[PDB]
C-alpha cells in the first residue's frame, strides 16, 4: 500500500493546475494582462493551456510550437525553477 | 577465415541460423514470454514518464477497483488480494 | 593577420592584447602600415587565443 | 552448490541447514526449455569462427589424442598440466587434431570417402556440378566434414571446362591434390 | 576508483519501472527466469529473476539471498528480486 | 601455487571469452532486433525465428557474457590485487603497483624516468593527453584503413 | 539580471586585491565607463583607478630593495600614506559602480539579486524565490509569486 | 654471386676511398683558436 | 644564412 | 611484373599496387611453443593487402576500342568509392581474411565488381550520375512578389 | 495502448529525435497559407522542380519516409526530449582498449607508422 | 522542418541521369552497407572536439558518434565492434603466464 | 648543412622549442678517486636513487669518522 | 625611401637591397587571408589523404620505381637503430649494386639485338578494335620499338640507381638523402608508452625507437627480396624489423565474369540491405552464369544465337564440336553472350 | 574564432554566488541546460554534445540554398567536369583558367537563372527575369 500511495499521489499531481509556470516578472509575461502575449494565451492557447493543466513542459513546448512568439519565448523568457514551478 | 567484424562472417551466420532453426523446436520456444507480456499481469503496468507525457496521465489509468482510500487526506490506506 | 584572420577579429577587439602586437613596431620607430604580416601558429590549437599570454 | 546439477541435497550457510528446490517445483516457478545437449555442440562449420571450439560447456573442451560411432569426444582442462599444454597449443590445435582424427586412409588404403551422413551432400555436389551450378556446388562443398569422392572433383572441373575458368579450376585441383591424400589427382 | 565500475551494485513511483530496471521493456526475461540445462534444482534463485503471475501463483518455494518472499502480491510482478528485497 | 591456479583460470576465462564472444554476440543482436531482419525473412517468421534464437542464447550454458575489466587486473607475479584504470595497476607490463616497483629496483625491465610532474616526451600525450593519445592509437589501429 | 540567486558579500579590501583578474579586469572596466558615458557623467574615479592599476601592474614583478632603516621613517610613512591614498580612490570608485548600477537596474525595470536594495524601489531586502522560504535577515514569509517591484506595462 | 665482385676484384675498387684512422685522427684533431689582438 | 623556421618557409 | 594477361576484347588489363607486410620475429618468438601462435597473430595482425589503381591508368582504350573509363565512369566510380578514392588512387584495404592469399582475392573480386558496375555510366545517360547543384532559394525580388 | 505512451516501450533499434506526425499542407508558406489561412489562396503551393531535391543534404533519407531536418533555433533543441549520458561511454572499437588511462596495446609501433 | 523525402524516376525526369538513392544502394550492395531505417534526419552531429582543427585534438576523423545512451546492448553497436579473437587479449591469455618457461617449453620435457 | 657544397652557428635557437647525478665523491680528500663504487657509472634505470642513496651513506660515514676523530681528540 | 632604403646606421653606410621596394603588394599573395570552411576541407582532406600515394610510376630519377621495400628497423636507443641502419645500407647498397649491374648488362644486350616473341606480337594484336578505326594489325618491327622505349627507360632508371650507390664515401657519405646515396634511411617518430604509478607516485616511460630504410627499384628482384629477408638472422642484438612490400602487380576485368547490365525492371530497395541483410538476402560476388545450354525442339541455328543473344560466328567458334543442332543437346554459351 | 565557452567548469570545491565566481550548475552557463545535471568526463560529453548542436544548427541556418540533383547536360560549364568526393582531393578551385579562383565546392545558383532546366513544362516565368543594375551608367555614386 506504500507504493500505492506514491503512485496515486503522482498520478493525482499529474492532473493538478499547480501554477501558471511562467514568470510574470519578466518579459515577454510581463505585458499587462490585456496587451502583448497574454492576448495570444487568451485567444489561442486557452483550450490548450486548461488541457495541459499549466505543467510547465507542456506549456513550453505549445509556446515554442505557437511560433507566433518565436525563439525569444525561452532565449529571454525567464519561468520558474523546477520545485517553484511544482507547488501549487 | 573471416576476422574481426561480425559483418564478414557471412557464411557463418547462416550456418548459426541454420543449425538453431533446425535444432529448437517451437514446442519449447512457446515458453520464453516478453517482459512487457509480464508486466501486463500488473493492475497498473504503464506509467507516464516525467520527461516527455507525464501530463498525459489520466486518472483512469490508475487501478482504482482493487483498493481503498481515505476521505480526509485522499492516500490509499489499505491494499486487497 | 593571425592564421588567416584580420587581427582585430582573432583577439576579439581586444585594445589591451593588439596593443602589444603593434608594440614591436612603435619601440623600433617604424609604420605598421609599411609592412604586412601573418602569424602563424604551431602551438596548442584552441578556438580563441584572446588572452595576455598569447599577446 | 548452487549452479546446478551438483546433487546436493542440503547445503550450509552461514552456520545453518538450506534445503534445494527440486527440478518438479522449480519447473512451475520458472518455466523449463531444454532443447537437449544438440543446442551445447555446433557444427563444424563454426569451429573457427569460434576459434577452433565446438562445445559450449564450462569447461574448455580441447580435441587431441593425448555408421552409428561417428563422434569424437573432448576431453577437459582440469590438471595445471593440461592447461599448459592448452596455453602452448599451436595456432592449428582444435582444427588439426580433429582433423586427423576424423580423417585417415583406410587400412586397405581405400579412402575416407564412403561417409553415410556425408553421402547425400555429396550426390548433392554432384548433381549441381553436373547442372553447372558452379557457384551453388562450391558453396555446399565448403560445408564437407570429411574427404569428398573422386566424381565430385570430376565433375567441378568439368562444369568448369565450359567457361574456361582455370583458375577455378585449379584452385579445386590444389585443394584435392595435396590437403586431401590426393583424392583429386585423377 | 573507476566510474561505475564498483564490484557491488525507498520505491519511486513515476520511475518505477526505470530505476534498476532493463533499458528497454520490448527485451525477453534474462538467463535467470528460464531453466537452461539439465538441473538437480537451485538452493537458491538468482537476485536478477524477474517476478512473474508464477511465482505470484502456488510459488512452491522462494529463496533469495536470506529471504523468503512467502507474500505473494501481484504488485510484485515484473521487477527485479533485487530491488523486491 | 594458490597464486598461479589463479592466474591459470583467468586466462581460462580469457580463452572462454575468444570462443564465445562471436556467438554471444550474434545470438544477442538477433534476439534484441525489433525491425525485420531481412527481405526474405520477415514478420512471423523472423519473430519465431528471434524466439528460438533466444533460446538457444538461453539453453546454451557456459557462454561467456561478463564484462572484459573484471579480470583485467590479474597481478601475474605477485598476489596484491589492484584496479585497472588506476595507479595501482600498469597497462602494457601488467603488473600492480607493487610489482612494477620491484621490477624497476631490479633493472630486468628497462623503462625511462621522466618528471614526475609534466607529461613525458611522447608529443600526442602532451598535446591532448590521455584521451587525445586514446584516440590516436584508434587512428593508428583502424581508421588509416579504407575499409572495402 | 539573470543572477537572482542568495548572495555571499565581499571586503572592498579583497575584491579590490583581485587587481587585473577581475576588479580591474580591463573589458570589465571598459563596460563601466560605457555605462558612466551612456548615463552622461564624468568617469573621473573611474580614470584614477584606471591608472592607478596601469602604473601598479607595470611594476607588480619588481621586488624592492631591502630598506637600509632611517630612523625618521618618513619614507615608509609616505609611502604607507600613498598606498592608502590609492586604495580609498579604489573604494570610492568600487561605491560608485554598485550605487549607479544599482541605479541602472531601477531605471530598466530590472529585478535584481536576493537580498539586494534598491534605493527607490525595494529600501531592504529584495528576495524572490530563495532557498530558505522566509527573509533571510527579517524572518518573515515571503510571498508567492515574488513580490513586483515595478509596474506591469513594457 | 653471393659476395659481390666490388669488394675482392681490385678492377672495382674506389679510388675516392679513404683509410679507417685518418679521418678520426682529423676529426680528433684540437686546432687553437685564431688569436687576434682585441677579439 | 637561415634559420630553421626561416628555411622552411622558403622552401614552401 | 607477375599477375594474369588477358587476351580476348573482354579482358582489361589494370596495372596496380599491391601493399602488405611481413614480420618474423628473432629475439624472443623465434625458436619455442610459442613461435607458432605469436607468428599467427603477426600474420592476422598484418592481413591487410592495399591495392590501389590510378585512375589514370585505367582511362586507357578497352579491347573492343571503346575507352575502360570515361569520364562519366569516372563521376560513378568516383560516387561509388566514397572514401575509396583519393588524390586519384583509387584504394581498397582488404582485411577481411586471415590470409593475404584470401586478402588479394578479395580485393580483386570488389575491384572487379566496383569496376563492372561504374561502367553502367557506358550504357547511356541515364546512368551518368546526377550532378548536385546548390540551388539558391528564390532571391528577395522574386519574394516581393508574394 | 504503446502508442498513447511515446517514452515508454523505447524499443533498442528506436533513436531521438522522435519525428512528429507529418501535417499534410506545411511544406511551405504557401500551402499553409492556401489550406489554413487563405482559403481561397490561387497558387497552390512554392512551385516545386522536376528534378529531386534533397532537403536532408548531405543526408540521403530513405525515400518516402516522413523526417525532420535538423533544427534552427535553439529552442527546439533545448526542449526537446534527448536524452543525456548517464552509464559509461561505450565505442565500437575503443572497447579493446579499455580506458584513456589504460589504453591497452597490441605491439609498441609508432603512432606515426603507416600501413603501405 | 517535418517533411517527407521525396524520389524521382529516371524516366520521369526530362532528361534522365542516375539518381543518388540509386547510386547509395549501389554501393549498398556492392560493399554491404547496412542502412538504418529509423535515422533520424535532424541528428546529424559532428564531434568537433576532432573535426576541427582549431582544437587541440584535431584528427581527420570522428572519434565519437554525439549519440548519449549508445551502449553495448543495441544491436547496431554489437554488430559495429571488433571481435577480441586475435588481439592484444589474446596475446595476454599465452603470455601473461607466472612462468614464461611453461609457456617456452614442458618442464617434464626440458628436464 | 651539404658536405659537398661548402652556415656555422647560426645561432640555432634552442630555447624557443624544447638533470644529472654524479657519485657525490669526486672532489674530496678524503673519498679515494679509485674504488668499486665506479662501478655506480654504469647504472641507468635507478641511476637517481641508487646514486642518491651512496651520497646519503656517504655523508654519513664522514660525519661519524669525523665525530670519531674529534671525540679521540678531546678524549 | 622605403624602410627597407633608409640608412639606419649612422656611422656605417651599407648598400641597398636589391629587394627594397621592388616586392609589389597584392593580397592574394602576401598576407595570407582565407575562408574558414576552406581551411577546415584543407585540413581534412591533407589528414585522410595520407595513405594515397602511388609508390611505384614510371616517373624519372629519385619517384621512379616499381618496387618499393621499406625496412622498419625498431631498436630500444635510438644510437643503436641508428648503427644498425648504417649496417644495413651499407649492406643493401653494395647488394643492389651488384644486382643492378647484373640487370644493366642483359638490358644492354637486349638492346643491342633481339627477337620478337610470338605471344608479345600476339598481345599486341589481342585487340578486336584498335584506336584507328577498327581491326589493327601491329608488326614485330612496332614491337621491338615498343621494348626499346621501355629497355631504354629502364636503362636510365639503373643507371641512376647506380650512380647513387656509387656516391657515399667514407670522407663524406649522407645516407639520410635520397638524392646521394642508395637506399635512404628516413626517420619515424619512436613509440613511447608513459605510465605513472604508485611508489608518491613515479613516471617511467617504455621507448622504441625507428628507423626506415627504402629501396626502389625499377623491377621485381626475387633474388633482392631473398636478400633482404635473410636480414633478420644477422639484425643487431635487441633489435628487430619488419618487412613492407609495394609492389605493381596485374589485375584484369574479366568482363564475362563482371558483366554491365541494365538495371533490372524491379529495383532493389532498403530492405535487402538491412541489418543482417549481408548474409541473408545477398550472393557473394560474382553471380554464376550458365556456361551451359540446352537445345530447345526445332531451334534454328541463328534461332539459338538469337535466343542467347550471342553471334552465329562465335557460337559456332565455341561450339565447334558439333555441325548441326539437334533437340535437347547440350551447347556452350559463348561467354560474351548478353 | 569562437568566444563561447566550449568546457565545463572544473570541480574542486563547492563554489559561491560571490564577485567574481557562480554556482555550479546554474541556469546562467550553458542556456539553463545544466538543470539536467557527477563524472567529468561524461559531462563534458554532454556539453560537447550541446556545443555540436549549437554548431549544427548555425551551420543549418547559414545555409540559404539547397541541394536539387540536375542532370549532367543541364548544367554550368564550370559543373560540367568531374568533381572529387568531399575530403578526397585538394580544395578544388572553380576555374583557374578564367581568373575564378574559388572553391567549387560551395558554388550556389540563383533560382532565377535555371528556370529553363528546372520547371521545363510551365511557360510562363514563375520566377520574373532577374534585375541586374548597369555599371557602366553614371549614377549617384559615379558622379563623385
Amino acid at each position: 500500500r506504500a507504493l500505492a500511495d506514491s503512485l496515486r499521489a503522482y498520478v493525482e499531481f499529474s492532473t493538478s493546475k499547480r501554477v501558471e509556470p511562467w514568470d510574470a516578472r519578466f518579459k515577454p509575461f510581463d505585458r499587462i494582462e490585456k496587451d502583448g502575449v497574454y492576448v495570444l494565451m487568451r485567444y489561442m492557447m486557452e483550450e490548450k493551456l486548461q488541457l495541459c493543466n499549466y505543467h510547465h513542459r507542456p506549456v513550453k513546448r505549445l509556446f515554442c510550437n505557437i511560433g507566433l512568439m518565436g525563439p525569444q519565448i525561452t532565449t529571454k523568457a525567464r519561468w520558474k525553477p523546477y520545485r517553484f514551478a511544482t507547488n501549487p | 577465415s573471416p576476422h574481426g567484424y561480425i559483418r564478414h562472417f557471412e557464411n557463418e551466420v547462416r550456418d548459426l541460423l541454420q543449425y538453431v532453426d533446425g535444432v529448437t523446436p517451437w514446442k519449447q520456444a512457446q515458453k520464453i514470454r516478453t517482459y512487457w507480456e509480464v508486466r501486463s499481469h500488473h493492475p497498473m503496468p504503464q506509467f507516464n514518464r516525467p520527461e516527455v507525457a507525464m501530463h498525459r496521465n489520466t486518472v483512469g489509468l490508475l487501478p482504482a477497483h482493487m483498493w481503498e482510500t481515505d476521505k480526509k487526506t485522499g492516500k490509499v490506506k489499505s491494499v486487497k488480494d | 593577420t593571425v592564421m588567416g584572420k584580420p587581427l582585430s577579429l582573432v583577439l576579439d577587439n581586444k585594445a589591451w592584447l593588439m596593443e602589444m602586437v603593434l608594440m614591436p613596431f612603435d619601440e623600433a620607430n617604424l609604420d605598421y602600415r609599411d609592412f604586412d604580416v601573418h602569424i602563424v601558429s604551431e602551438g596548442h590549437a584552441m578556438p580563441s587565443i584572446a588572452n595576455e599570454i598569447a599577446a | 552448490y548452487n549452479s546446478g546439477y551438483c546433487t546436493e541435497r542440503t547445503h550450509v550457510l552461514e552456520e545453518n541447514t538450506v534445503s534445494i528446490i527440486p527440478r518438479r517445483e522449480l519447473e512451475k516457478y520458472m518455466p523449463d526449455i531444454t532443447i537437449g545437449p544438440k543446442a551445447l555442440v555446433t557444427p563444424v562449420s563454426l569451429m573457427n569462427a569460434r576459434n577452433g571450439h565446438r562445445v559450449t560447456h564450462d569447461l574448455l573442451h580441447s580435441y587431441d589424442p593425448h555408421p552409428n560411432r561417428v563422434g569424437l569426444n573432448a576431453a577437459t582442462l582440469d590438471c595445471r598440466g593440461r592447461i599448459y599444454r592448452w596455453l602452448r597449443r599451436g595456432p592449428f590445435f582444435q582444427v588439426d587434431n580433429y582433423f586427423r582424427r576424423s580423417v585417415k586412409l583406410n587400412r586397405d588404403g581405400t579412402l575416407p570417402t564412403d561417409f553415410v551422413h556425408e553421402a547425400p551432400l555429396m550426390r548433392k555436389i554432384i548433381r549441381l556440378a553436373h547442372r553447372g551450378h558452379l557457384k551453388a556446388a562450391c558453396e555446399e562443398y565448403r560445408r564437407v566434414t570429411t574427404v569428398p569422392p573422386v566424381e565430385v572433383y570430376r565433375a567441378l572441373t568439368a562444369c568448369c571446362v565450359p567457361g574456361a575458368k582455370l583458375a577455378d579450376a585449379v584452385s579445386i585441383f590444389e585443394d584435392g591434390n595435396s590437403k586431401l591424400f590426393y583424392v583429386s589427382r585423377d | 576508483y573507476p566510474f561505475l565500475r564498483r564490484p557491488h551494485i525507498n520505491p519511486s513511483a513515476p520511475y518505477f519501472w526505470s530505476f534498476m530496471t532493463a533499458k528497454s521493456q520490448m527485451a525477453f526475461l534474462p538467463e535467470e527466469n528460464y531453466i537452461t540445462g539439465d538441473w538437480t534444482g537451485k538452493f537458491f534463485v538468482s537476485k536478477r529473476q524477474v517476478y512473474t503471475l508464477q511465482h505470484a501463483t502456488s510459488g512452491a518455494k522462494v529463496r533469495v539471498k536470506i529471504f523468503e518472499f512467502n507474500s505473494p502480491s501481484r504488485w510484485n510482478i515484473g521487477k527485479e528480486m533485487n530491488t523486491l528485497t | 601455487k594458490r597464486h598461479t591456479h589463479f592466474v591459470l583460470e583467468s586466462r581460462l576465462m580469457y580463452e572462454k571469452s575468444f570462443r564465445d564472444c562471436w556467438l554471444h554476440s550474434v545470438c544477442r543482436a538477433i534476439s534484441q532486433l525489433d525491425e525485420p531482419l531481412s527481405k526474405t525473412v520477415v514478420g512471423t517468421h523472423q519473430k519465431m525465428l528471434q524466439r528460438k534464437v533466444t533460446c538457444f542464447q538461453y539453453n546454451q550454458y557456459g557462454l561467456f557474457k561478463t564484462p572484459y575489466y573484471r579480470l583485467a587486473n590479474v597481478d601475474r607475479y605477485h598476489a596484491v590485487q589492484g584496479v585497472a584504470g588506476t595507479r595501482e595497476w600498469v597497462p602494457y607490463v601488467n603488473v600492480s603497483y607493487w610489482t612494477m616497483n620491484k621490477m624497476v629496483r631490479g633493472g630486468n625491465l628497462l623503462v625511462h624516468r621522466v618528471h614526475y610532474t609534466g607529461w613525458g616526451t611522447d608529443s600526442h600525450l602532451k598535446k591532448g593527453g590521455w584521451e587525445h593519445r586514446w584516440n590516436k592509437v584508434l587512428q593508428r589501429n583502424v581508421l588509416q584503413y579504407s575499409r572495402i | 539580471n539573470t543572477f537572482l540567486t542568495s548572495s555571499v558579500a565581499t571586503p572592498p579590501i579583497s575584491v579590490i586585491r583581485t587587481g587585473p583578474k577581475w576588479w580591474a579586469d580591463p573589458e570589465r572596466m571598459v563596460r563601466q565607463k560605457l555605462m558612466y558615458f551612456t548615463l552622461g557623467v564624468d568617469q573621473l574615479p573611474l580614470r584614477r583607478t584606471a591608472v592607478i592599476q596601469r602604473d601598479l601592474q607595470r611594476f607588480h614583478m619588481c621586488k624592492p630593495p631591502p630598506r637600509v632603516g632611517d630612523s625618521t621613517g618618513y619614507k615608509r610613512s609616505r609611502a604607507a600614506q600613498l598606498n592608502t591614498w590609492y586604495r580609498r580612490i579604489q573604494y570610492q570608485e568600487y561605491h560608485m559602480q554598485h550605487l549607479f548600477t544599482r541605479h541602472v537596474w531601477g531605471l530598466l525595470r530590472v529585478y535584481p539579486g536576493n537580498t539586494t536594495k534598491i534605493q527607490g524601489k525595494a529600501d531592504d531586502g529584495y528576495v524572490g524565490y530563495d532557498s530558505v522560504p522566509f527573509h533571510r535577515y527579517n524572518r518573515a514569509p515571503l510571498p508567492f509569486p515574488a513580490r513586483e517591484l515595478y509596474e506591469r506595462r513594457k | 654471386a653471393n659476395i659481390p665482385r666490388s669488394v675482392w676484384d681490385p678492377a672495382q675498387h674506389n679510388p675516392n676511398w679513404s683509410d679507417s684512422y685518418g679521418h678520426d685522427i682529423t676529426n680528433r684533431r684540437a686546432w687553437p683558436a685564431r688569436k687576434w689582438t682585441v677579439g | 644564412e637561415f634559420d630553421a623556421k626561416g628555411r622552411e618557409y622558403v622552401q614552401y | 611484373r607477375i599477375g594474369p594477361i588477358g587476351l580476348e576484347p573482354h579482358q582489361f588489363n589494370v596495372p596496380a599496387e599491391l601493399g602488405f607486410v611481413e614480420q618474423y620475429d628473432n629475439l624472443q618468438y623465434k625458436r619455442y611453443d610459442w613461435q607458432g601462435w605469436y607468428q599467427r597473430m603477426l600474420d592476422v595482425h598484418n592481413r591487410n593487402v592495399s591495392l590501389r589503381c590510378r585512375i589514370c591508368d585505367l582511362q586507357r582504350l578497352d579491347g573492343n576500342g571503346v575507352q575502360f573509363v570515361d569520364m562519366q565512369t569516372e563521376r560513378r566510380l568516383r560516387i561509388l568509392a566514397q572514401h575509396r578514392v583519393g588524390m586519384g588512387v583509387l584504394k581498397l584495404d582488404a582485411d577481411k581474411y586471415e590470409d593475404q592469399a584470401d586478402n588479394v582475392t578479395f580485393g580483386t573480386t570488389k575491384l572487379s565488381e566496383l569496376l563492372a558496375d561504374a561502367r553502367k555510366a557506358q550504357l547511356g545517360e541515364e546512368y551518368w550520375p546526377s550532378v548536385e547543384l546548390k540551388v539558391r532559394k528564390p532571391s528577395g525580388q522574386s519574394k516581393a512578389h508574394y | 495502448n504503446a502508442e498513447r505512451f511515446p517514452h515508454e516501450y523505447h524499443t533498442p533499434t528506436s533513436r531521438f529525435p522522435p519525428t512528429p506526425s507529418e501535417t499534410p499542407a506545411t511544406q511551405d508558406w504557401m500551402a499553409y497559407t492556401a489550406k489554413y489561412l487563405d482559403k481561397q489562396f490561387t497558387i497552390s503551393a512554392e512551385p516545386a522542380p522536376v528534378y529531386n531535391v534533397n532537403k536532408l543534404w548531405p543526408m540521403q533519407q530513405i525515400p518516402g519516409k516522413v523526417d525532420q531536418t535538423p533544427f534552427e533555433e535553439d529552442q527546439t533543441w533545448l526542449l526537446h526530449s534527448i536524452p543525456v549520458q548517464q552509464l559509461e561511454m561505450h565505442h565500437h572499437e575503443k572497447d579493446l582498449q579499455d580506458l584513456p588511462f589504460i589504453n591497452h596495446e597490441q605491439f609498441p609501433r609508432s603512432l606515426e607508422w603507416n600501413a603501405p | 522542418g517535418v517533411h517527407r523525402v521525396g524520389y524521382t524516376h529516371p524516366s520521369t525526369l526530362p532528361v534522365p541521369c542516375a539518381q543518388r538513392w540509386d547510386l547509395r544502394l549501389a554501393r549498398a550492395r556492392i560493399f554491404q552497407e547496412y542502412i538504418e531505417e529509423k535515422a533520424p534526419g535532424a541528428w546529424q552531429l559532428e564531434d568537433e572536439r576532432s573535426m576541427s582543427p582549431e582544437f587541440k585534438t584535431f584528427t581527420g576523423y570522428p572519434m565519437r558518434d554525439m549519440r548519449p545512451g549508445y551502449g553495448q546492448n543495441l544491436p547496431d553497436y554489437i554488430m559495429k565492434k571488433r571481435l577480441p579473437n586475435n588481439t592484444h587479449y589474446e596475446l595476454f591469455a599465452r603470455r601473461d603466464i607466472p612462468n614464461e618457461d611453461n609457456a617456452m617449453y614442458g618442464k617434464y620435457l626440458y628436464d | 648543412g651539404d658536405i659537398y657544397y661548402d652556415s656555422l652557428h647560426d645561432r640555432s635557437p634552442t630555447w624557443m622549442n624544447e638533470r644529472y647525478d654524479r657519485l657525490y665523491g669526486v672532489n674530496h680528500p678524503d673519498i679515494a678517486k679509485i674504488g668499486i663504487r665506479r662501478h655506480l657509472n654504469v647504472e641507468y634505470v635507478n641511476r637517481k636513487e641508487v646514486v642518491e642513496r651512496d651520497a646519503a651513506l656517504m655523508k654519513k660515514t664522514l660525519s661519524s669518522g669525523r665525530r670519531l676523530r674529534h671525540r679521540v681528540e678531546s678524549s | 625611401l622605403s624602410p627597407l632604403e633608409v640608412q639606419r646606421d649612422v656611422g656605417r653606410l651599407e648598400p641597398i637591397p636589391s629587394y627594397a621596394g621592388k616586392i609589389n603588394a597584392d593580397r592574394s599573395v602576401f598576407p595570407f587571408q582565407w575562408k574558414t570552411e576552406d581551411w577546415y576541407e584543407y585540413e581534412v582532406a591533407k589528414v585522410r589523404n595520407r595513405r594515397f600515394v602511388f609508390e611505384n610510376t614510371e616517373e624519372d630519377g629519385i619517384r621512379g620505381s616499381e618496387v618499393t621495400y621499406k625496412i622498419v628497423l625498431e631498436g630500444f636507443w635510438d644510437h643503436h637503430v641508428m648503427k644498425l641502419a648504417e649496417d644495413v645500407c651499407m649492406f643493401l647498397k653494395d647488394v643492389g649494386r651488384q644486382i643492378v649491374e647484373e640487370k644493366l648488362v642483359a638490358v644492354r644486350r637486349l638492346l643491342q639485338g633481339g627477337a620478337v616473341d610470338p605471344e608479345l606480337l600476339a598481345a599486341f594484336n589481342c585487340a578486336r578494335a584498335g584506336p584507328f578505326g577498327g581491326y589493327d594489325e601491329y608488326d614485330k618491327e612496332e614491337v621491338a620499338n615498343f621494348l626499346r622505349s621501355d629497355l631504354r627507360r629502364l636503362e636510365e632508371q639503373c643507371l641512376s640507381v647506380i650512380n647513387r650507390c656509387n656516391v657515399p664515401v667514407p670522407g663524406a657519405t649522407n645516407i639520410y638523402d635520397p638524392h646521394t646515396s642508395w637506399p635512404h634511411v628516413e626517420k619515424l617518430e619512436p613509440w613511447v608508452r608513459m605510465a605513472e604509478f604508485w611508489t608518491s607516485t613515479a613516471h617511467y616511460e617504455f621507448r622504441k625507437f625507428f628507423r626506415v630504410i627504402i629501396c626502389k627499384l625499377p623491377f621485381q628482384s626475387t633474388e633482392f627480396e631473398k636478400r633482404m629477408y635473410d636480414i633478420r638472422h644477422w639484425l643487431h642484438r635487441q633489435t628487430s624489423c619488419e618487412f613492407h612490400t609495394i609492389y605493381r602487380r596485374n589485375v584484369i576485368h574479366d568482363s564475362a565474369v563482371f558483366p554491365t547490365e541494365h538495371d533490372p525492371a524491379t529495383p532493389t530497395t532498403h530492405e535487402h540491405h538491412r541489418m543482417f541483410s549481408f548474409a541473408l538476402d545477398w550472393q557473394s560476388a560474382p553471380v554464376n552464369r550458365l556456361s551451359t545450354d540446352t537445345v530447345r525442339e526445332g531451334e534454328n541455328w541463328d534461332a539459338v544465337a538469337q535466343r542467347l543473344g550471342c553471334s552465329v560466328g562465335e557460337l559456332k567458334d565455341a561450339n565447334a564440336e558439333r555441325e548441326t543442332i539437334e533437340a535437347g543437346v547440350v551447347i556452350n554459351v559463348p561467354v560474351t553472350a548478353t | 574564432v569562437s568566444t563561447g565557452e566550449f568546457d565545463h567548469p572544473p570541480f574542486q570545491f563547492r563554489q559561491r554566488h560571490t564577485f567574481n565566481t557562480t554556482p555550479l550548475h546554474d541556469a546562467n552557463r550553458f542556456g539553463g541546460r545544466t538543470a539536467y545535471l557527477k563524472d567529468p568526463r561524461t559531462v563534458q560529453f554532454n556539453v560537447d554534445v550541446w556545443c555540436a548542436q549549437q554548431t549544427l544548427r548555425k551551420r543549418w541556418k547559414q545555409r540559404d540554398w539547397e541541394v536539387i540533383e540536375i542532370p549532367f547536360r543541364l548544367v554550368p560549364r564550370e559543373q560540367q567536369r568531374v568533381i572529387p568526393e568531399l575530403y578526397t582531393d585538394i580544395p578544388q578551385m572553380t576555374d583557374p583558367a578564367r581568373n575564378d579562383f574559388s572553391n567549387i565546392r560551395n558554388k550556389v545558383y540563383d533560382r532565377e537563372e535555371l528556370q529553363g532546366v528546372l520547371f521545363p513544362a510551365a511557360g510562363t516565368m514563375l520566377y520574373p527575369p532577374l534585375q541586374r543594375v548597369d555599371k557602366q551608367a553614371m549614377t549617384l555614386d559615379k558622379y563623385l
